[PDB]
């Protein structure tokens, strides 16, 4: 089944941290995890323009 | 002849080592883990999905008793009720005005869609890390696959590669996991037979096609409290679906060390954790005698401007004097630095420029060319970009991360303090000597 690909997130890089600029018209499941010992599992249904 | 080395367990990173075959000219050796395949040991506990309640057509003995006999069906919970006097579309449907006993029946089976919508719970233990290796050494390259148990030789071509055990025991999967549609969730599912009504594991069986279905659903049948024939009943919301609504997110977004979880079989791909001990027997025909290879009489290291970073932000140059042309190996004996290049077609005399990466701002490492050794010493600066698209090609040691200048300042301040306590001892001695010398 085809699924959308919201406009590629414009990443902003800063000291030991990144700012994801986000733009989605419909609920988009942003999920991230740290590759460290702890996974720091994160998931958030992003909507609209945000960061 | 055999060689052995530890290897950082990071996918895609080409680790590099130099094999010093004694009187043979050294040979480059890059160990590259193409992929990793941490396969947990697993067994199917039970299949489960949305239980499809089946209330079979009621049975009626309009003027006599009905047995509430048992049956093997999952949560088979039939009960008998009197005075039913049920009406069908055609009208009354019983022999008697009063003594009409009615048997109501209910049981559950897997819904038809369960063939896809099912999930399987599995206990998992003692996961063994499999790995794909690509080995390049000298003019020869080879690719291999090996279970990193430290026992099995996943030999291929001529490389007698043996690997493991893992420097750290790890598995992303906890001992209880559930697989669904290729997704997987760590979850303390209830044991087989432990069906709880309204929670995950509502209905269970060893196979989805099996008739050997066991279930607990709190199914209860009420009196046919209406003139139209019916079999009113209630039950707990399919615990499986209730779970789905609140399952938590899958391990693909929760497994640590970046390992990408995959199914069929349940396994963890590209895990990045600890280090891998590696030993490699290589056929001596792959090397050459030191007199056949070139060798360098004189060499020196001058480091260009360099950046300590995950990428090859450092660059160095070496002047060399050699007996003849040929491909000398080049490598960094120091653990905190790795060269991008691994071979150089050395001329009789000239210089080479090499790219390297380092995690220590002090570019203080010993480079080697054709086995000769040369010390490099430079101050690398931090990169201008905070984040890059590549993992660090080298780890860092805090003892090595102290800069030559910061290290000098620290040792100078503690040197001062230590000199003041030394002066303390000096004067505590001389104060005794002042008395004892002129008593």
């Amino acid at each position: 089944c085809p699924v959308p690909l919201a406009h590629t997130p414009t990443v902003t890089k800063w000291f030991k941290g990144i700012t994801l600029h986000l733009t989605a018209t419909r609920p988009t499941l942003l999920t991230t995890r740290k590759l460290g010992l702890r996974a720091d599992a994160t998931a958030e249904w992003i909507t609209g323009t945000t960061s | 002849f055999e060689h052995a080395t530890t290897v950082p367990n990071v996918p895609g990173i080409p680790y590099k080592a130099l094999v010093e075959r004694a009187g043979y000219a050294p040979l480059n050796l890059e160990i590259t883990v193409v992929s990793s395949e941490l396969t947990p040991s697993t067994n199917k506990e039970y299949v489960t999905c949305k239980f499809h309640t089946v209330i079979p057509s009621p049975q009626v003995k309009c003027c006599g008793s009905l047995e509430c006999k048992a049956s093997s069906k999952a949560d088979y919970t039939c009960r008998v009720f009197g005075g039913v006097y049920p009406f069908m579309w055609g009208g009354a449907q019983c022999f008697c005005d009063s003594e009409n006993t009615q048997l109501s029946e209910a049981y559950v089976e897997f819904a038809p869609d369960c063939t896809i919508d099912h999930a399987v719970a599995l206990k998992v233990h003692t996961a063994a890390l499999k790995v794909g290796l690509r080995i390049v050494y000298g003019n020869t390259t080879a690719h291999l696959d090996t279970f990193v148990n430290g026992v099995t030789p996943g030999s291929s071509r001529d490389l007698k590669v043996i690997a493991g055990p893992i420097s750290a025991a790890f598995s992303p999967f906890d001992h209880k996991v559930v697989i669904r549609k290729g997704l997987v969730y760590n979850y303390d599912f209830p044991e087989y037979g432990a069906m709880k009504p309204g929670a995950f594991g509502d209905i269970q069986a060893s196979s989805l096609d099996a008739t050997d279905i066991v279930a607990r659903t709190d199914i209860r049948l009420l009196k046919p409290s209406v003139k139209n024939i019916h079999v009113p009943y209630t039950q707990a919301v399919s615990g499986y679906e209730m779970w789905k609504n609140n399952s938590g997110r899958p391990l693909q977004e929760t497994a640590p060390f970046g390992c990408k979880i995959e199914v069929e079989p349940l396994r963890a791909s590209n895990c990045a954790y600890g280090h891998i001990p590696i030993s490699i027997d290589i056929p001596d025909a792959a090397f050459v005698r030191s007199s056949e290879s070139p060798t360098i009489l004189e060499v020196s290291c001058t480091v260009a401007d360099c950046i300590y970073s995950a990428d090859f932000g450092g660059s160095l140059t070496l002047q060399y004097k050699a007996d003849r042309e040929g491909h000398c190996p080049v490598h960094s004996h120091s653990t905190t630095a790795v060269l991008k290049e691994a071979t150089t077609h050395v001329t009789a005399t000239g210089s080479i420029t090499l790219h390297f990466s380092t995690s220590s701002p002090q570019a203080n490492f010993i480079v080697s060319l054709c086995g000769k050794k040369t010390t490099c010493n430079a101050e690398c600066k931090p990169p201008a970009d905070h984040i890059i698209g590549e993992p660090h090609k080298v780890d860092q040691e805090f003892q090595a991360a102290v800069s030559k200048t910061s290290w000098n300042w620290l040792l100078a301040l503690f040197g001062g303090a230590s000199s003041l306590i030394a002066v303390g001892l000096i004067v505590l001695v001389c104060s005794s000597m002042l008395i004892n010398t002129r008593r």
